[PDB]
C-alpha cells in the first residue's frame, strides 16, 4: 500500500541522482498534510522519495491539495476546503486541536496560526480562517501506525516507518495490543483482505470459497488466495473470518489477508518483555527469544520459491524433458515421476533434482581412460549431456505444486520453446537465532541467543518472559515510546479498573471516556498525536490483578520481581516487564 | 547449632490439574535453590505422549486445502497441536479420526486405540460443511521435551505422511516461593505445580524427583 | 590440499595479463622486462 | 626517528609500513569529524 | 607510471608515460599487489622473506 | 610470569616467541619455512624435534620448537 | 575464538576433511569423499573438528577503515547459521548487532596462517595503532557491570561499624571466602565498606611499604578496607598488581588497562579482559538497571523557569514589537535567553535525579549516553536550527517524555533530517580522503 | 519412560586443600539446574563444629587493646576464626588457652576437651610480647552452615563476652560455571565445572559424597509420592 502513494523525485524528466542538490532533499513548510516529512529512505535518497500524507488529494493540474475546516469570526465550520500549497499561505491555519466550545467556537483566549513563512503566531480567535482537519495530517499511513510516535525522534520514527513495510506475514498473524487508528483503515485499503460489496447472509464458508446471499437477491463469491508466492517470496494466504449463518453488511471484512487479522494489520505478534540486561547475551542490540516461541510457531513464517526450466529447439537436436539422465544412480530418481519432475508433495534437499532435462551433444572425443571403462563396465556413451534443474545452494522445502506448459499442448511459447516447467517449493521457517526482530519505534536487533522456557527470567507467577530486551541503548537512541507501549501493553493484557470510590481522579479530569474498565486481553488504540498521556500511563499502572489467583503481578512503576530460571534466586532489584509489539 | 527435624514434604489441592507442594523446613537459603532446580526440571524432562505425524487421504503435503473445510491444513494442524494425549503403551500407535456431513469437529471426535486416551476432548479442530468430509490418522508416540516434526526423508516415511512438531509435556505452568525467618531461623518453601491433566500434579513431581534423585551421584 | 602436500608458489594474475592486452589494443607498447633478461613474453 | 610503535608499545619493527597506518589513522576518525 | 595509472586520471597518465617512454622498477608496494608480486614490506622485505632455518646440531641429536 | 594458561592458537605465547627472532615478521617467516620443513618429513627433512601432540599441526609444532630454542636461523 | 557456523565450516574447509577422510577409511576414493560431504554424511562432522584445529581464519567487517578491521580467530564450530564474535573487538570493528554481516577468509599456505596467528591475532591487537589507547577495553555493559561492582554505598547491609563498648569491630572478616559465605546469606552486601584480611591479593605501593617493605606477600596477610566487589574486582587483575580499590568509571578502566600494557605482556592483558568481561556481564544483569517512565524524572522547576523566561522573550517582544529593537538582536536576543535558559533545566534535572537512578548511572559509569542526550528526554529538547542553518528562535519546551506537539514535532525533523543526510556524504568525503592519504 | 548418556565425574585436584569435579555430558540444560544447588549443599549443608563465642581475660569495658601482646583484639577474634576443630558433642563445649610466655602462642597451646580435636595446631593466634599473659575462653557448638555473630539479648548479660562470627561448614569457598562439549553424538550438550576449597576437617571428595547423600535424599520426599515416572543410569 506504500509503495502506491509514493511520490519521487527521479526518473526520467526530473533531476536525477547526484544532480540534485541537498536544498530539495530540505522539508519545505509546505510539506505539512502533502507529503509526509517523517517517511524517506535512510541512504542516499533521503528526501527525495516520500509518501503521500493521510488526508492528500491530487489536482487535475498535478499539485496536491489538503483537506482544511474553514474558521470564520471563531466558529468552526462543517464547511471542508481542499487547498492547494498557493492558496494555503494565502490564509491563516488554525491548530488540529483547540479548545472546542459548545455547538463550537474558539474557546482559547489565544489560537494556533500558521503563516506564510511560515510563521507561527497568535490572534485572539477573529482573524483566523481555516483550520486543521485533525492531527497527523503531516503524517503518512506507515507513520500514523506508530504508537507514542509524538514521543520518539524522527531519526528513530523515520527507522520505524521504513520497518513496518519491511516486515514478513507470519502463520498466525496476531493483531496489535496497543495500536493506533490506522490498523484496520489502513488493511482493507491494501487490498489483501476481502471485503464484501452488498448485505447479506453467509451461503457456504470454505477455505476455497466464500459465497454471500444479497437482501438483493443477488449472489456473490470470493475465491480465497491460498499459500500464494508474493513477489519477493512472503506468504500470501487467507482465512474467512465469518460462519455460515452469519449476517453481514456491505463493505464488512469475510476473510483475513497475510497480515491481518479481524481487519486491521498485524506485522508481527504482542510478546512479554524484559528490560534488564542478561548476562552479556542481549548486548550491543542483540536480543534474546523464549524457546516457547518456536516450540509454539508465534514467529514461524512460510516461504515460497519459484524454480524454472525450459526444453528449446538447439541447433543440434531438440532439447527433452525426461527422466533418463546419463549418469545417475537410480536412487536420485526416486522422486521424479514419468516426465521427469519432482513428484508432488516431496521433499527437496540442496542439489537435489527437480526436473531432469537432457541437452543433445557434439562430436565427444572421450578421453582414453573414459572410454576404457566404458568398455569394462559396458555403459555405453550417451549421446546427450545433462542440463538438469536441481535445487540452489542452501535451500530446501517441500514441493507445493507444479506448473507444466507444453508444445503439444496448445499452450504458447517463443519460437524455440517446447516445454516450460515451474516447480514451487515452500518451507516453514521458523524463528531462529540470528534472524533480525523489531518494533515500531526503529528498535532493530539480531536475536542473539534463544533459551529454554525452563531457564528465563520469569514472573512470580511462573510465567517466563519472551524477550530480554538491553537497558542501554533504549536511553541514548530517544525512543522512549518502546518503553511507554511496553507498559500500556501489559495495562491492556490483564485489564483494569480505575476507581469508582468516591468521583473519579484527577488524572481522569479530561481523560478516557468510559475507559474507566476493560477486561483482560482487550485491544488498546492511541492516535498517534491525540493519543494517551503521561498522567494517564501511572493511573493505568495500578490496576486489575488476577492471574489466576488475586496477586499483582506489576506495580505503578511497570516493574516486577523476576525469578532467575539458572540460578533460581530473585533479580536483586525490580525488572520492568511487559508486552510489546515487536515484528519479523 | 544443629537442628534436626528432617524434611517433610507435605501435599495439597487448589485445583484438579494443580496442587501445591510444601516441604519444611529447611536450612537458611535454600527453598530458592531447591525450588527452581524442580521447575527446571519439571518443565522439561517429565514424560509423556504427543501426536509425531498425521496422514489426511485427499491432502498430500502441509499446504493445501480441503473441500468443504474450513479451516485449511496448515491451520488445523495448529489447532492440533493443542491435542493433550497420554499413550499408556510404547512404540508407535496410530489414532483415527473420519467425519462427514456438517458439524464441528473436536478432539472427542478421534478414536484412541488400546490405552490412549484424549484428555480435552472439547478441543476445536475443524469446522465442516455439508461437502465437509474429514478423514485423517494420528501416530501417538512416548517421549520426552520438545522435539521438532522429524522430516519424512530422514525416517522411513512417504510422501503422504505429515510431520508435525511433538510437545510432550505434561507440565502446564510452574512457580515457587519460600517463607524465611529471624530461636533459629529455618527457611520453608512451597511450590505451585500444575499439568495438562495427561498426569496430576504428584506423579509430575514425583517423576521430578525420580528423575531427580538418579541424577544426583557420589 | 587433496594429497596434503606443501601450497605451491603463486603464478601471474590472469587479470594482469589481460591488462597488458587491453593496453596493446591502445596502441601502447608494454614490455615486461627483465633485468638485464631484456623483454619477457606472457604464453 | 620514527619511533614507539603505537600498538605494540616499543620501537617500530623495522619491517612496518607506517604511510598507510598514518593515513588509515587520520581517515578512520573522519567520519565523527562534523562537516 | 602504472602506480600513477590506477590512482586517478588514468588516460592523462598513460598518454604521458607512453610518450615519457617510462620504466616502472616495480618497487613500490602497489605495483607489486597489481601484478601479484609479494609486496615490499613487512614479511616481504628481502632481510625476512630470504631468513635461512635449520636445527641445531644439538637439536639434531637429541632426535 | 604467570599468565595462567594460554589456549590453543594462543600457546605459546607472542612475548616469550619474540625474544627468540628479531621481529614479528621474522618469526613469520622463521616459523613458516620450518612448518614446510615438517611436512616434506612426513611425505628439507628433519624434525619433529619436540614430541608431536595427538594430531598437531606442523605450523603448530614449529612454533614450539622456537619457543625451546631448538633451532637457530640466520636473517638475509 | 570466534563462532563458525558448522554448515559454513564444512564449505570453507571441504578440500580438508576430503582429505581427511579418505585418510581415514570413511572413504575409499576422492569420488567418494566428496559426495560423502555434499550430501552431508553424519561421520564428517567429528573430522571437521580435527581440520579446524587450531587452523585460524580473518574476519572482516566492512567498511575496513584501519587495519583492525581484519582480525585472526581461532574457529569453533556453532550450532546455527550465524556468526559468534567477541563482544571486545565490536570497538575495532565498528560492529553493531542491528543484523551487520560479517566475511570469513580461510588462509591456505603455511605463511599465510603463521602471520594470521602471530601479525593479526586478535588477542595480539589491543590497542589502537593512532592513539595507542586500548581498544578491547571494557564497554557499555561492562562498564556498568563493574561500576555497580567496585562503588561503595554507605550504610550498606553488614557494614563495618567501627564497634565500640561492648561489642567488637564487627565490620571485620577472616577471608574474603567468609565475606562470600556471608555474603550468600543476606549478611554482606557487595558494595559494603567493610575491611578484610587478604592472604593472596597485593597491597597498594605506599602501605606495601609500610607494612612490609621487607619485600611483599604471597603468603603475607595484611588487612584493608574495601567493598567485597573491590576484592573480587582486584582477583581479575594479575596477582602480581598492587591493588586498586576505586569505583571504575570507563576512564579509570582505561588508565588500568592502559597500565597493564606498559608493565605486562600481551598475553597476560588478553586474559586479564577475558576476566573483566565475564565479572561486567554478570554484575551488569544482578545491577538491576532496567528503563521505566518511572525511573525517568522531570525537574519541577521546569515551569517556572519556563514561563519565567516566557515573558523575558514577551518583553523583548513587545520591545521588538515597539519598533525599536533591531530584527536580527531580536532572534539572537531570543536564542541567548533560551539557550542559556536551556543550561537552567539542565542544571535543575540533575540536582533532582538520585544518583542510584539507572538513567544516570548508564551516562556516569562512562558506559553509554551524554547529558545533552538525557537533557531532551526529560525536560527540554532546546532549540532547533532552521532548514538554512539559522537557529529558529522559537525553542521546543516539552521533552520526548511529555512529548512534542504537531508543529514541536514538524520542526526537529527540519533539524533532525540535515543531521541524518550530512552522515551521509561524511562517509563518501572521508573515504575519498583516505584514498588520497593512502596513495 | 527415559533411557539417556551416562554422565561421568571427574576430580583434579588442585592442592590437598582444593579440588576441581567435572560432570560430563549432562543433558541441556541440567547443568544450570543442579549446580547451584551443589554450591548450596556443600556450603549449608554439611555438618561441622566451628567456634561461637569468646571471652579472654583483661577485657571487660575495653573496646578493643590487649597490653603485653602485638595483636589488637579485631586481629586475634578473625585470627581464632581460622580454628578448626572436629568436636564430637551435640552441645557446647568450653575449652581454653591460658600462656603467660613471652613467646608466640599455636592452636596447640589450647587444650581441648574430651571429644574436641583441633586439626590445625600450627595456627597462630597471638604473639606475647616480653613479660606478658593470655587467658582465652572459647565455646565451640555443632552447626552448620554460616551463622554470623549472634547476641541474643543473653549476650549482654555477660560481661566482656564475646560472639564472634561462627564458620560452621568445612567448605570455605565454592563456585561453579558450566560448558559445552559433545562434537557430534551430542551437540551444545552442558559440562559442570565446580571449585571446592575444603578446610582440613574434611578432603573435597569426602564433603561431595556428604553433600550427594544429604541432596539426593531430599529428593525422596517427592519420589516417595509415586515412583511411577522414572529414568536410566
Amino acid at each position: 500500500l506504500t509503495h502506491k502513494r509514493r511520490l519521487s523525485a527521479l526518473g526520467p524528466g526530473g533531476l536525477s541522482r547526484e544532480r540534485a542538490g541537498l536544498e530539495v532533499r530540505d522539508v519545505h513548510p509546505s510539506h505539512y498534510g502533502r507529503m509526509c516529512p517523517i517517511e524517506t529512505p535512510e541512504g542516499p535518497n533521503i528526501g527525495l522519495i516520500g509518501s503521500l500524507s493521510v488526508y492528500a488529494r491530487v489536482n487535475p493540474f498535478g499539485f496536491i491539495e489538503t483537506p482544511y475546516r474553514k474558521v470564520e469570526n471563531g466558529v468552526v465550520t462543517d464547511q471542508i476546503d481542499y487547498l492547494t500549497a498557493d492558496e494555503e499561505d494565502r490564509h491563516v491555519v488554525a491548530q488540529a486541536n483547540s479548545p472546542t466550545d459548545e455547538n463550537g467556537r474558539f474557546t482559547e483566549d489565544r489560537v494556533m496560526v500558521r503563516k506564510k513563512g511560515g510563521e507561527v503566531e497568535f490572534v485572539s480567535a477573529d482573524q483566523v480562517d481555516y483550520m486543521d482537519v485533525s492531527p497527523r495530517q503531516m503524517v503518512s499511513v506507515a507513520t500514523a501506525m506508530i504508537p507514542f510516535l509524538e514521543h520518539d525522534d524522527a531519526n528513530r520514527a523515520l527507522m520505524g516507518a521504513n520497518m513496518q513495510r519491511q516486515a514478513v506475514p507470519l502463520v498466525r498473524s496476531e493483531a496489535p495490543l496497543v495500536g493506533t487508528g490506522m490498523e484496520l483503515r489502513a488493511a482493507i485499503d491494501a487490498g489483501d483482505v476481502v471485503v464484501a460489496d452488498k448485505t447479506g447472509v453467509i451461503e457456504e464458508v470454505s477455505a476455497d470459497y466464500i459465497t454471500v446471499m444479497a437482501d438483493d437477491g443477488t449472489r456473490q463469491s470470493y475465491r480465497l488466495r491460498k499459500f500464494a508466492r508474493s513477489n519477493h517470496g512472503t506468504c500470501a494466504n487467507q482465512r474467512p473470518i465469518v460462519d455460515a449463518g452469519q449476517r453481514v453488511e456491505a463493505g464488512q471484512v469475510i476473510a483475513d489477508g497475510p497480515c491481518t487479522q479481524n481487519g486491521e494489520m498485524a506485522l508481527g505478534k504482542n510478546l512479554l518483555v524484559a528490560i534488564m540486561p542478561w548476562e552479556g547475551h542481549n548486548y550491543e542490540d542483540a536480543i534474546i527469544l523464549s524457546n516457547r516461541l518456536v516450540e509454539e510457531d508465534v514467529l514461524t513464517s512460510i516461504h515460497i520459491e519459484e524454480h524454472e526450466i525450459d526444453a528449446r529447439d538447439t541447433k543440434l537436436g531438440a532439447e527433452e524433458i525426461t527422466r533418463d539422465i546419463p549418469n545417475v544412480s537410480d536412487e536420485v530418481l526416486a522422486d521424479l515421476d514419468e516426465r521427469g519432475i519432482v513428484r508432488i508433495g516431496a521433499e527437496v534437499r540442496d542439489g537435489d533434482i527437480l526436473v531432469g532435462k537432457v541437452t543433445p551433444k557434439g562430436e565427444t572425443e572421450l578421453t582414453p581412460e573414459e572410454r576404457l571403462l566404458r568398455a569394462i563396465f559396458g555403459e555405453k556413451a550417451r549421446e546427450v549431456r545433462d542440463t538438469s534443474l536441481k535445487v540452489p545452494h542452501g535451500e530446501s522445502g517441500k514441493v507445493i505444486g507444479i506448473r507444466v506448459f507444453s508444445r503439444e499442448d496448445d499452450d504458447e511459447l517463443p519460437a524455440g520453446v517446447n516445454e516450460l516447467v515451474r516447480v514451487y517449493v515452500a518451507q516453514k521457517r521458523k524463528i531462529s537465532d540470528g534472524d533480525k526482530l523489531a518494533g515500531r519505534h526503529g528498535n532493530k536487533g539480531v536475536i542473539g541467543k534463544i533459551l529454554p522456557v525452563e531457564d528465563m527470567p520469569f514472573l512470580p507467577d511462573g510465567t517466563p518472559v519472551d524477550i530480554i530486551l538491553n537497558t542501554h541503548g533504549v536511553p541514548r537512541r530517544m525512543n522512549i515510546g518502546q518503553i511507554l507501549e511496553t507498559h500500556l501493553g501489559w495495562v491492556a493484557k490483564a485489564g483494569w479498573n480505575i476507581d469508582v470510590a468516591a468521583g473519579v481522579p484527577d488524572w481522569a479530569s479530561k481523560l478516557p471516556e468510559e475507559l474507566y474498565s476493560a477486561p483482560a486481553d482487550s485491544t488498546v488504540a492511541t492516535p498517534v498525536f491525540d493519543g494517551a498521556q503521561e498522567g494517564e500511563l501511572a493511573g493505568l499502572l495500578g490496576s486489575t490483578l488476577p492471574n489466576r489467583d488475586g496477586e499483582v503481578m506489576v506495580d505503578a512503576d511497570g516493574k516486577s520481581t523476576l525469578f532467575d530460571g539458572r540460578s533460581g534466586e530473585p533479580f536483586p532489584y525490580p525488572v520492568t516487564v511487559g508486552y510489546m509489539y515487536i515484528l519479523k | 547449632m544443629l537442628i534436626s527435624q528432617r524434611p517433610t514434604l507435605s501435599e495439597e489441592t487448589v485445583a484438579e490439574n494443580r496442587s501445591r507442594f510444601v516441604i519444611e523446613p529447611l536450612e537458611p537459603g535454600f527453598g530458592y535453590t531447591l525450588g527452581n532446580s524442580l521447575r527446571r526440571t519439571l518443565l522439561s524432562s517429565i514424560p509423556g505422549a504427543a501426536v509425531t505425524s498425521i496422514r489426511i487421504d485427499g491432502v498430500l503435503h502441509e499446504f493445501t486445502t480441503v473441500p468443504g473445510v474450513k479451516e485449511d491444513v496448515t491451520d488445523i494442524i495448529l489447532n492440533l497441536k493443542g491435542l493433550v494425549v497420554s499413550s499408556d503403551d510404547d512404540e508407535p500407535v496410530t489414532m483415527y479420526l473420519r467425519k462427514q456431513g456438517p458439524g464441528v469437529v473436536t478432539a472427542g471426535d478421534i478414536v484412541p486405540p488400546a490405552g490412549v486416551t484424549v484428555h480435552n476432548p472439547d478441543m476445536h479442530i475443524a469446522t465442516l460443511n455439508d461437502k465437509g468430509k474429514l478423514e485423517v490418522e494420528l501416530v501417538v508416540e512416548r517421549g520426552r521435551g520438545y522435539v521438532p516434526a522429524v522430516q519424512n526423508k530422514a525416517s522411513g516415511a512417504e510422501i503422504g505422511r505429515i510431520p508435525v512438531d511433538s510437545i510432550y509435556s505434561p507440565v502446564l505452568k510452574v512457580t515457587y516461593k519460600v517463607e524465611a525467618t529471624r530461636r533459629t531461623d529455618f527457611d520453608k518453601l512451597i511450590i505451585d505445580v500444575e499439568t495438562k491433566n495427561s498426569i496430576s500434579p504428584r506423579d509430575a513431581l514425583a517423576s521430578a524427583g525420580g528423575t531427580l534423585v538418579e541424577l544426583f551421584g557420589l | 590440499i587433496v594429497k596434503g602436500e606443501n601450497i605451491p608458489e603463486p603464478g601471474i594474475p590472469e587479470s594482469f595479463k589481460v591488462l597488458l592486452k587491453e593496453l596493446q589494443s591502445l596502441c601502447l607498447n608494454v614490455e615486461v622486462l627483465s633485468s638485464d633478461g631484456a623483454a619477457i613474453e606472457m604464453r | 626517528c620514527y619511533g614507539r610503535s603505537m600498538a605494540t608499545g616499543k620501537l617500530v619493527d623495522i619491517g612496518e609500513a607506517v604511510g598507510i597506518v598514518a593515513a588509515q589513522s587520520i581517515g578512520e576518525p573522519g567520519t565523527q569529524l562534523t562537516m | 607510471w602504472l602506480s600513477a595509472a590506477s590512482f586517478q586520471e588514468t588516460t592523462r597518465v598513460l598518454t604521458d608515460a607512453a610518450i615519457n617512454c617510462r620504466s616502472d622498477k616495480l618497487n613500490g608496494l602497489k605495483e607489486n599487489v597489481i601484478i601479484g608480486k609479494l609486496i615490499p614490506a613487512g614479511t616481504g622485505i628481502s632481510r625476512y622473506r630470504n631468513i635461512q632455518v635449520q636445527p641445531t646440531e644439538e637439536a639434531r641429536a637429541a632426535a | 610470569s604467570a599468565y595462567d594458561t594460554p589456549l590453543g592458537i594462543t600457546n605459546p605465547p607472542i612475548d616469550e616467541l619474540l625474544s627468540r627472532a628479531s621481529s614479528k615478521y621474522a618469526l613469520v617467516i622463521y616459523a613458516a619455512k620450518r612448518a614446510r620443513q615438517i611436512n616434506d618429513y612426513y611425505n628439507e627433512y628433519v624434525g619433529p624435534l619436540v614430541e608431536p601432540g595427538l594430531q598437531e599441526k606442523p605450523l603448530s609444532i614449529a612454533l614450539r620448537e622456537i619457543h625451546g630454542d631448538l633451532l637457530e636461523h640466520t636473517e638475509g | 575464538q570466534c563462532g563458525l557456523p558448522k554448515l559454513m565450516a564444512l564449505e570453507l574447509f571441504k578440500p580438508f576433511v576430503m582429505k581427511r577422510l579418505v585418510d581415514l577409511n570413511h572413504a575409499q576414493n576422492i569420488k567418494s569423499a566428496k559426495r560423502m560431504v555434499e550430501r552431508q554424511r553424519p561421520q564428517v562432522w567429528d573430522v571437521l573438528e580435527e581440520v579446524i584445529a587450531e587452523h585460524p581464519v580473518l574476519l572482516n567487517r566492512a567498511p575496513t577503515l584501519h587495519r583492525l578491521g581484519i582480525q585472526a580467530f581461532e574457529p569453533q564450530l556453532v550450532e546455527g547459521k550465524a556468526i559468534q564474535l567477541h563482544p571486545l573487538v565490536c570497538e575495532a570493528f565498528n560492529a553493531d548487532f542491528d543484523g551487520d554481516q560479517m566475511a570469513v577468509h580461510l588462509p591456505l599456505s603455511a605463511e599465510a596462517q603463521a602471520e594470521a596467528r602471530i601479525l593479526m591475532l586478535s588477542s595480539n591487537n589491543i590497542l589502537s595503532p593512532a592513539s595507542g589507547k586500548p581498544l578491547a577495553m571494557p564497554r557499555l555493559d561492562m562498564v556498568t557491570g563493574l561500576y555497580y561492582l567496585t562503588t561503595l554505598v554507605e550504610g550498606a547491609t553488614g557494614e563495618y561499624q567501627a564497634a565500640t563498648k561492648d561489642a567488637p569491630e564487627q565490620g571485620v572478616y577472616s577471608s574474603p571466602a567468609e565475606a562470600i559465605m556471608a555474603m550468600d546469606r543476606g549478611a554482606l552486601s557487595v558494595r559494603a565498606k567493610i575491611k578484610v584480611r587478604l592472604t593472596e591479593l597485593r597491597p597498594p605501593t605506599d602501605l606495601e611499604a609500610q607494612l612490609f617493605e621487607n619485600g611483599w606477600k604471597p603468603g603475607d596477610a595484611w588487612t584493608a578496607e574495601t567493598t567485597l566487589g573491590r576484592v573480587m574486582f582486584n582477583e581479575l587483575l594479575p596477582k602480581s598488581y598492587p591493588f586498586v580499590n576505586e569505583q571504575m568509571h570507563k576512564k579509570v578502566q582505561a588508565r588500568i588497562i592502559n597500565d597493564l600494557a606498559e608493565r605486562f605482556p600481551m598475553i597476560v592483558v588478553a586474559q586479564t579482559v577475558d576476566k573483566l568481561k565475564d565479572a561486567g556481564f554478570y554484575w551488569a544483569t544482578r545491577s538491576g538497571v532496567t528503563v521505566s517512565m518511572a525511573d525517568v524524572l522531570v525537574p519541577p522547576q521546569k515551569q517556572e523557569i519556563l514561563e519565567r523566561h516566557e515573558a523575558e522573550a514577551d518583553a523583548i517582544e513587545r520591545k521588538y514589537q515597539r519598533g525599536a529593537l533591531n530584527h536580527t538582536e531580536r532572534n539572537e536576543s531570543l536564542v541567548k535567553i533560551w539557550q542559556d535558559a536551556t543550561e537552567e533545566v539542565g542544571k535543575a534535572l540533575e540536582e533532582f535525579y538520585p544518583a542510584d537512578n539507572p538513567i544516570i548511572t548508564i551516562v556516569k559509569s562512562g558506559a553509554t549516553g551524554n547529558l545533552t542526550q538525557t537533557r531532551t528526554l526529560a525536560g527540554m529538547k532546546g532549540l532547533v536550527t532552521n532548514p538554512k542553518g539559522e537557529f529558529i528562535p522559537r525553542p521546543i519546551k516539552s521533552s520526548f517524555r511529555e512529548g512534542l506537539t504537531v508543529l514541536e514535532y514538524f520542526i526537529n525533523t527540519h533539524g533532525a533530517r540535515k543531521g541524518l543526510a550530512d552522515t551521509a556524504l561524511r562517509t563518501a568525503d572521508s573515504g575519498y580522503l583516505t584514498r588520497r592519504l593512502v596513495d
